[PDB]
């Protein structure tokens, strides 16, 4: 029959979970955001649409940090995004408290992964309306990760999600090809600003605000930090220049 | 279509929408207009109080949460009481435990997370009220716009409620002007009354009809009603 | 989260039927045949090991199970449901009897216990009945040997012999013809193998058939000596080789 | 502390002292050991201050609620059982209160109930409770008659507390009188033991031992 | 675990589950109560869909909550038990804590509350029962008669009836009972009740049971004969005309 | 959520009826007939075994007559499984009454408890009622021989003669036609069998399709006795009453 | 079905709205406040002549300075009244003072939205909203005489005069004209007694109508029949007077 | 302790109980009735801890009356006592046990015989011709052990009690202020108001 899309834990006859699929819709509809894994860290950037001149500039920050070494950015239902990060924070804290060592990016990934997958198991809950790009540096290098409402996630060299997800994925792939030896944290910040500016064409209607953050072993001592001031403008420029 | 995906908040529509949440957002539009705007020294709230008969009172739209924070509501009164009351506790807890004033930005993050919880669990319902929180903290004056969806945003000014679009455009225009109204509360207030009259239609703001609130540098959040607002009409 | 299914999933229809229990029985009908025969000095139960792939090893799966050392069970219906039912039936035997009286429960009661479990899956909130019917056979000092059939409804009854599953009607008829109140265990075993052959399409041997008995005490199967009153289990599953030998005298 | 309540023809007489201590240290001579539960109910207070004062005030609230509910003045016997039962819920916990619940309902007439943190609830005509009870009993017992003028009963009471205040180190301060009639209780002033003693001595000629 | 809101509001502002509860009452046997000048009487009809019962044991229609108070009902029996129990238990609790038996009005207000509660509590359906509670307040002689319904509402009546054909008998009573001069006698009071039941009982000597309550816990239920007699004397009243 | 699959087994019909109780009864109407007759010197319980076979081990069977106490027993009609669940709690209740008062539980008291348990599944819980109806046959020193009946609704009543299960209407008419207050156990025993005989949906009323029980006070003793006839005992009484 | 706490696409709560309907069907209740006191009046509405009209209680006392009138499903009012009484008495126990009439009202209003089948915000156990509205009248030293309207919505207003129940919309219209800042208590009494007579299907008499009031001096009192009757008689004469 | 005596004669059970209520140094009351009627033909006398004493008695009463109404029947004395024992027996292993001892005297309307039950806070129950709780036992059991006969009339029984009360006043330390006597029989429970000089 039909109606296999009214409850969250139901399998359609072809083996799907429409509710989860409908969630992905809420995501694709959201702003665009990316992650670039450089050779000793990860860079995060996001598209911040300026709905009006009323929004205090530089104020409604999107990228979130978990603990001190992990960075999170997501596209879709922001509130769901935060909800997830809160859980990640508790999740990371619980971990450190028992094992002392700050939670390894991979372990954290599956920590968020199992939680999210958990919301595709019961009809009493709604799946997450967000895709999340997150990562950081740990005992063995840097890691970039993307998590889907389905709970699925994998390690990426580059990742993008949202409205301009394709333009991005397009650009990210170009990078991967023209840099087999790796990209530097400094360079990834620039390239990210560009890739965000390009992906902004599928929303060229409203003006936006760029927001980059990175976690580099050599640049930030393995700590997640927001790219501000000079280095920021410098990237905004490197992008503004190549958009013409 | 929509009829099969709006029976509760734990259901997504084939397009990624959460109707029950949207229906809640509607209750706000059906609500009486209220305006918020701030300079660098003060933040202000102006709200239109709506009454039932002419034998009834006008319902309060502004609520104080602390000596440095407060807000205006549009929508389900009860829900504002619940949310404001919860925002009072948070300010309270911030003091009692850290001897620290709860930053406006954080109060917002708190509201957002509280709201969000009523939009992913069976049995719960979203809050049918919009809020405009103003406050003065360690980083200055602030204005927040709270939506039942959970979306909280910091702006220089804004409005919500029926015909709110009027005032909002007016502020969006007056921006560069009121944002510089420092060291002068009365000026920031008049700019606030103007923005709000931009959403009038039915009548004109009277003394037992207008409601104003202000917080700032050396100004504890204080609400003005009746005779007190007379000097602005 | 939280099982919000605090209401019955099995209810009365205007006709007075209990849907799920009926459907559950239908599920039993579809399952492989299995039967039980009570002789004057033992009981036998058997079914067919319907290997669901030539690559799968049918030994690593028993349709015939020991509940206590003097009670065995066999089913027809949904294998997985039976599995958990066995574990439950083995535990309940301890928790509600051996731990209180220091002796294994008598057949009727253990059966009574399992029945209750199923009965509950017919009324409890948020669950479906068990898709299996059981044939339990055992022996106890004050009741001798006995054979019982337990249904997804939670009902059970004693039998001199009977069968359930696929060709039950056929086999049930064949048993009414061959059973008498003077059968020795070996007799029933024979009749069992015959009654089984009918429901068997392809191969019929000790590797495709699974049969056990509840006869005399096997002290050789006790594992230890030195205690007069402990004589060994009456339950014993036949070996593949033991089955084939009998099949020649078929 | 000394508190006493007795029933007689004119109704009920209630008198108490007003001294509060913490060991040998006199904390106060101005305590109100009589709690006016309501225009018709009185509660004496002996034992732990807080314990009596708190729980008796609470009793007032329960009595008020009972009348809102039943649209009728609560009975003395019921009021006394409420305290009684509440107190028993805390048996063994350490509450310390010996109290009297006195009232006048058209149904029961003059009534007095003795209630202590032990769970003991008793109805009677005379009750003396407190570290000075025996002294009060001494005087009272030997001069009580159901036929006392509301004036003489008032005196006998005032005098019974005077005795206790004198002999007992833990009693004193001042006397507080109350007269219980169906129309309710009528306060009868605060009499400072300081000045009351002498006056009584002279006028009555008793306390002949003391020198003055 | 189960807390489904079964009694909710519908567009027209009704709570159908409570309304349907009433329908269950309408289908129940008839029960009537009339207060005299010094007594109250309760009468109830006995169904006849099957007759071969053992009237000795079979639960009767009028129950004693306490020695001075009784309660009769119309509706689902299974449900009446639950109410009668709670009432009886509260009857003792009130004595134990207030050292005084419950007033007829109070016991009523309690029962009504239970019912009301069941109309706005999760996972439960309202009581398909309506009650008649009568007796005499402690140390009082003015008879009491109250009635409650699934909605949780209650009130006092000089006389009243509930159940099937209660419409009919109520009429009978509305034009046969004068508040000015209430049945000044236990006898003339029971007669008025038997009369009122006959309007619907359709000759049922063994189908009509009467219970008389007087001040100071004087409760008694008449036998078939005492009743049969009343029916007798009444049938003549008709013929003698 | 879950509300989507909730049958709401405990609600009223617009007519003020209880759906499930009604339907449950509907189910019971198809169950083997059980009859209870009460004579001056004893009570009789006769029931018809639903579904039987040549192979059915009849000596070891019981599907309708259950012993609850030493002076109380019941005849069932409906889901045996359900019946048991209730019978066991009944057996316990009897014992507790004994343990508390050191006296045998009064028949009606046991019957009221059982009925109350049923009534419950009728007013709250969201579960289905028990598809059972009981004919209680017992004796105590307060009301002597008693006969009661209870069903899914939770209501119970007393009888001189009564039946439950299938063709009750037919049986009730036959009983109502030949019952007399001054009957004797033997008489009742006959009337019982005669009735079944005339209502049986089967060919002939043979012993292998019956369950019989009598509560008599064996004069040569002074105590009451419960006798649940064995296959042969039924086969005999069956020939005697002239049904061979 | 559909959640008991579901939103309509218009931004309203179904159950709450439907709740308001059941109330329109309720008995008429009117309240008028004057600088001399507040008057509360209600329609008994006996569903039969055998029903002892005085056992009809639709005007109750919350405290000595706070009373109220109810309309709609009145059985629902019991738990609210109990709550109100307790809150008022408790406040007195905790603060040694009377509770403000507004807070008393605000307190009642807080129970209102406490319903659902699992609403994420606390433990709201009550399957449906209340099917009754309340007119809370009283006095305190902070805002003098006050009249409040509390609906199952969870909100409440303060009226100089307000009428709820079947005859409301019309009666309220009447009050819109009749009421003025200088009415006397006596005036408000007849006015209530008048508007009641208009909207009542029944011929208003001292047995199907009931008056009461709250004055700083004597508190909440319910006019005994005799007192009401005379007031009625008085009303008739002044009416027939022109 | 207080004085709780019970003696079962031919057709009735007589219960005697001290009227004194002493708290520490002062005797607060001299007319205390340490008894509760459980039903028209069952009377229970009690003595023990200050609060527990009545709390337990009333509780038992409530429950017995509730059973009376529910069953419109009066439980036999034997049954009533079994209920009581159970209750105490539970109590003893609870968080805070009832420290009460009781005598239960009733007339079994069915057997038509009077009965006396003695039960202590431990739930120890025994049926006796005569019994007492506390110290009284030490002075009275020998008296009764001596002057007791099963066929004694109610009057003889009273005299026998009179004998016990005297010994108790003679040899006991405490002033128990006399006793209140009550008789339970076929016609119910009644109090011998003239024993202060009978
Ligand atoms: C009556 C005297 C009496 O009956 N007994 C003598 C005992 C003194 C009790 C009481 N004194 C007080 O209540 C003290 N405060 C405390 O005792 N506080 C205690 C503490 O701090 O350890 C706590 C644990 C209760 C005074 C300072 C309030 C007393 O004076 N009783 C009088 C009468 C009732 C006022």
């Amino acid at each position: 029959g039909t109606g296999y899309d009214l409850s969250n834990s139901v399998f359609s006859p072809d083996g799907r979970n429409f509710q989860v699929e409908y969630a992905v819709k809420a995501v694709e509809n959201g702003t665009t955001s990316i992650g670039i894994k450089c050779n000793d860290g990860v860079v995060f950037a996001v598209e911040k649409l300026i709905t009006s001149k009323l929004l205090v500039p530089q104020k409604n920050v999107k990228i979130q940090v978990v603990d001190r070494h992990i960075g999170c950015v997501y596209s879709g239902l922001i509130p769901d995004g935060r909800h997830l990060v809160n859980r990640g924070r508790e999740e990371a804290a619980s971990f450190k408290k028992l094992y002392k060592t700050p939670i390894p990016i991979p372990a954290f990934a599956d920590r968020l992964g199992q939680y999210v997958q958990a919301h595709t198991l019961y009809n009493s809950v709604r799946p997450f309306g967000v895709s999340t790009i997150f990562g950081g540096v740990d005992k063995n290098g840097a890691h970039l990760y993307m998590l889907e409402p389905s709970g699925s996630y994998w390690g990426y060299k580059g990742a993008a999600t949202g409205k301009g997800r394709q333009s991005a994925k397009a650009e990210l792939e170009k990078l991967v090809d023209h840099h087999p030896e790796g990209l530097s944290a400094r360079e990834a910040v620039k390239q990210a600003a560009k890739i965000i500016y390009l992906a902004h064409e599928d929303n060229k209607e409203k003006d936006f605000e760029l927001e980059i953050s990175w976690c580099s072993l050599s640049e930030t001592n393995g700590l997640h930090k927001f790219v501000k001031g000079d280095l920021l403008q410098e990237a905004i420029d490197f992008a503004q220049k190549e958009i013409n | 279509f929509r009829n099969n995906y709006d029976g509760d908040t734990v259901t997504f529509s084939p397009t990624g929408r959460l109707f029950q949440v949207e229906y809640a957002l509607e209750a706000i539009k059906q609500g009486s207009v209220t305006v918020g705007l701030r300079s660098n020294t003060h933040a202000v709230l102006v709200a239109l109080k709506r009454n039932a008969d002419e034998l009834s009172s006008y319902q309060k739209k502004i609520i104080k949460c602390d000596e440095h924070m407060g807000l205006s509501l549009a929508g389900l009164a009860p829900d504002a009481r619940v949310l404001s009351n919860y925002l009072r506790q948070q300010c309270n807890y911030s003091s009692l435990v850290f001897n620290r004033k709860l930053a406006v930005e954080r109060a917002g993050h708190l509201l957002c997370d509280k709201a969000q919880k009523n939009t992913q669990s069976y049995g719960g319902r979203p809050y049918g009220v919009g809020l405009l929180i103003i406050g003065y903290d360690k980083s200055g004056a602030h204005l927040l716009e709270f939506q039942p969806s959970g979306n909280v945003t910091e702006l220089y000014g804004t409005a919500i409620g029926a015909r709110s679009q009027g005032a909002k455009t007016y502020l969006e225009r007056t921006l560069d002007t009121f944002i510089k109204i420092d060291g002068n509360p009365d000026e920031l207030i008049k700019a606030g009354v103007e923005a709000i009259s931009q959403s009038l239609r039915d009548e004109s703001l009277t003394v037992d009809n207008l409601s104003i609130a202000i917080v700032g540098k050396d100004t504890p959040f204080t609400i003005y009603d009746g005779e007190a607002v007379a000097k602005y009409i | 989260m939280t099982d919000r299914y605090s209401f019955s999933l099995t209810t009365f229809s205007p006709s007075g039927k209990l849907g799920q229990i009926d459907y559950a029985l239908t599920a039993v009908k579809q399952g492989v045949t299995s039967l039980g025969i009570k002789a004057t000095n033992g009981v036998v139960i058997a079914t067919e090991k319907k290997s669901s792939s030539p690559l799968a090893m049918s030994e690593t799966l028993s349709k015939v199970s020991l509940l206590t050392p003097d009670i065995g069970a066999v089913y027809s219906g949904m294998g997985p449901d039976y599995r958990v039912l066995v574990d439950k039936s083995r535990k309940v035997a301890h928790t509600s009897y051996k731990r209180i009286y220091g002796e294994y429960p008598p057949t009727k009661l253990l059966v009574s216990e399992v029945a209750k479990i199923m009965q509950e899956a017919t009324q409890s909130g948020g669950v479906r009945p068990f898709g299996v019917s059981l044939l339990i056979a055992g022996h106890d000092e004050f009741n001798g040997f006995s054979l019982y059939q337990v249904d997804p409804s939670g009902s059970y009854f004693p039998w001199k012999a009977t069968a359930i599953g696929k060709g039950s009607v056929a086999a049930k008829t064949f048993l009414e013809k061959r059973w008498n109140d003077e059968l020795e265990l070996e007799d029933a075993i024979h009749i069992a193998l015959l009654t089984l052959k009918e429901s068997v399409e392809g191969e019929f041997n000790g590797d495709t058939i699974e049969l056990a008995i509840i006869g005399d005490e096997n002290p050789d199967l006790l594992g230890y000596t030195g205690i007069p009153t402990d004589k060994g289990p009456r339950f014993r599953k036949l070996t593949s080789q033991e089955i084939n030998d009998r099949l020649e005298a078929l | 502390t000394t508190t006493l309540a007795f029933r007689f023809q004119g109704g009920i007489i209630v008198a108490v002292d007003s001294r509060a201590t913490a060991g040998n240290w006199v904390a106060s001579q101005t305590v109100k050991k009589v709690i006016e539960i309501n225009p018709f109910l009185l509660g004496t207070m002996a034992g732990g201050a807080a314990d009596c004062q708190f729980w008796e005030t609470w009793l007032g609230s329960q009595c008020r609620l009972h009348e809102l509910r039943e649209k009728e003045r609560i009975s003395v016997a019921a009021a006394s059982k409420i305290l009684s039962n509440l107190v028993y819920q805390y048996k063994g916990a350490g509450l310390s209160m010996g109290t009297m619940i006195c009232g006048y309902t058209r149904k029961e007439g003059p009534t007095i109930y003795y209630v202590d943190s032990d769970g003991t609830r008793l109805k009677g005509d005379i009750f003396c409770v407190g570290s000075g009870q025996t002294f009060a009993y001494g005087v009272l017992d030997s001069n009580y008659k159901w036929d006392l003028s509301v004036e003489d009963a008032l005196y006998l009471g005032k005098r019974s507390i005077l005795a206790a205040a004198h002999r007992d180190a833990y009693s004193g301060g001042s006397v507080n009188l109350y007269h219980v009639t169906e129309d309710g209780w009528i306060y009868h002033g605060n009499h400072d033991v300081g000045e009351l003693f002498w006056k009584v001595k002279e006028e009555e000629g008793s306390f002949n031992n003391v020198i003055g | 675990g189960y807390d489904r809101a079964l009694s909710i509001f519908s567009p027209d502002g009704h709570i159908f589950q409570v309304e349907y509860a009433l329908e269950a009452v309408k289908r129940g046997t008839c029960a009537v109560g009339v207060k005299g000048k010094n007594c109250v009487v309760l009468g109830c009809e006995r169904r006849s869909t099957l007759k071969l019962q053992d009237t000795r044991i079979t639960p009767s229609k009028v129950s004693k909550i306490d020695s001075h108070v009784v309660l009769s009902f119309s509706g689902l029996n299974a449900d009446s038990r639950i109410l009668i129990e709670k009432a009886r238990v509260e009857a003792q609790s009130h004595r134990l804590t207030l050292e005084d038996p419950v007033t007829v009005e109070y016991l009523t207000r309690y029962v009504a509350g239970v019912q009301q509660r069941y109309t706005q509590s999760g996972g439960v359906r309202p009581f398909g029962v309506s009650t008649l509670i009568a007796g005499f307040d402690p140390r009082d002689d003015e008879p009491k008669l109250y009635q409650t319904e699934p909605s949780g509402i209650y009130s006092s009546w000089s006389a009243q009836t509930i159940g099937r054909n209660s419409k009919t008998v109520r009429e009978f009573l509305e034009k046969n009972y004068d508040r000015k001069e209430p049945p000044a006698t236990v006898e003339e009071c029971v007669k008025l009740t038997v009369r009122s039941l006959l309007e619907v009982v359709q000759t049922g000597a063994k189908n009509i049971e009467i219970t008389v309550v007087k001040p100071d816990s004087d409760i008694v239920a008449l036998s078939s004969e005492e009743i049969n007699q009343y029916v007798t004397q009444i049938e003549q009243e008709k013929q003698e005309q | 959520g879950s509300r989507r699959y909730d049958s709401r087994t405990t609600i009223f019909s617009p007519e003020g009826r209880l759906y499930q109780v009604e339907y449950a009864l509907e189910s019971i109407s198809h169950a083997g007939t059980a009859i209870g007759i009460m004579a001056s010197d004893g009570i009789v319980l006769a029931a018809e075994r639903k579904v039987t076979s040549t192979l059915l081990e009849q000596d070891t069977s019981t599907e309708k007559l259950y012993k609850l106490n030493d002076k109380i027993a019941v005849a069932v009609a409906g889901l045996t499984a359900d019946a048991e669940i209730l019978i066991n709690t009944a057996r316990i209740h009897a014992q507790n009454y004994l343990k508390t008062y050191n006296e045998d539980i009064p028949v009606e008291i046991l019957v009221r408890r059982l009925s109350d348990i049923k009534q419950g599944y009728t007013q709250h819980g969201g579960l289905r009622p028990f598809g059972v109806s009981f004919i209680y046959a017992g004796y105590d020193d307060r009301y002597g021989y008693q006969l009661y009946t209870s069903n899914p609704s939770g209501n119970y009543t007393g009888w001189k003669a009564i039946s439950v299960g299938a063709n009750t209407s037919a049986a009730q008419t036959l009983l109502q036609m030949d019952y007399k207050d001054d009957m004797k156990v033997d008489d009742a025993i006959e009337l019982a069998l005669k009735t079944l005989s005339k209502t049986t949906d089967s060919s002939a009323l043979t012993y292998d399709r019956l369950e019989f029980a009598t509560i008599r006070k064996g004069a040569n003793d002074g105590e009451v006795y419960q006798k649940i006839f064995k296959p042969q005992e039924i086969k005999d009484i069956l020939v005697k009453t002239g049904i061979t | 079905d559909r959640g008991v706490s579901t939103f309509s696409p218009e931004g309203r709560l179904f159950q709450v709205e439907y709740s308001l309907e059941a109330i329109k069907l309720g008995s008429t209740a009117i309240g008028i406040a004057t600088k001399e006191g507040v008057v509360l009046g209600v329609e008994k509405r006996a569903t039969s002549p055998l029903l002892e009209s005085d056992s009809i209680e639709k005007i109750v006392e919350i405290d000595r300075h706070i009373g109220c009138a109810m309309s709609g499903l009145t059985a629902d009012a019991r738990s609210m009244i109990e709550h109100a009484r307790t809150a008022a008495v408790t406040h007195n126990l905790y603060y040694d003072e009377d509770i403000n009439v507004e807070s008393l009202t605000q307190s009642v209003c807080d129970l209102a939205l406490r319903f659902g089948e699992g609403a994420s915000g606390e433990e709201r156990l009550m399957s449906r909203p209340f099917g009754v509205a309340l007119l809370i009248a009283g006095h305190d030293a902070d805002d003098g005489y006050q009249l409040f309207h509390a609906e199952p919505s969870g909100t409440f207003y303060r009226y100089n005069a307000k009428a709820i129940g079947s005859g409301s919309e019309g009666a309220q219209a009447e009050l819109l004209n009749e009421w003025h800042s200088s009415l006397t208590l006596k005036e408000a009494e007849l006015l209530v007694l008048k508007i009641l007579k208009q909207v009542m299907e029944e011929k208003l008499d001292e047995n199907n109508a009931q008056l009461s009031c709250i004055t700083k001096q004597d508190g909440f009192k319910i006019y005994d029949n005799e007192k009401t009757a005379e007031l009625i008689k008085e009303l008739k004469e002044k009416e027939a007077a022109e | 302790m207080d004085i709780i005596l019970g003696i079962r004669v031919q057709d009735s059970v007589i219960l005697a109980s001290s009227k004194a209520v002493t708290r520490g140094i002062s005797v607060l009351k001299d007319s205390d009735d340490k008894t509760r009627q459980l039903s028209p033909h069952t009377l229970m006398s009690f003595a023990g801890e200050a609060g527990d004493t009545v709390q337990f008695a009333e509780y038992i009463q409530a429950n017995i009356q509730l059973y009376s109404i529910r069953e419109d029947y009066e439980l036999s004395p034997q049954a009533v006592s079994s209920f009581v024992r159970q209750e105490l027996a539970k109590s003893i292993r609870s968080r805070r046990p009832y420290q009460v001892n009781v005598l239960i005297g009733g007339y079994d309307k069915k057997k038509n015989k009077p009965e006396l039950y003695q039960i202590d806070y431990l739930g120890t129950k025994v049926e006796l011709p005569y019994g007492a709780h506390g110290y009284s036992g030490f002075y009275t059991f020998s008296l009764l052990d001596h002057h007791y006969r099963p066929d004694m009339t109610t009057e003889e029984g009273l005299d026998l009690l009179k004998l016990c009360v005297q010994e108790l006043e003679k040899r006991m330390p405490m002033d128990f202020k006399g006793v209140i006597v009550k008789i339970v029989d076929k016609d119910g429970i009644r109090q011998v108001d003239d024993f202060q000089a009978q």
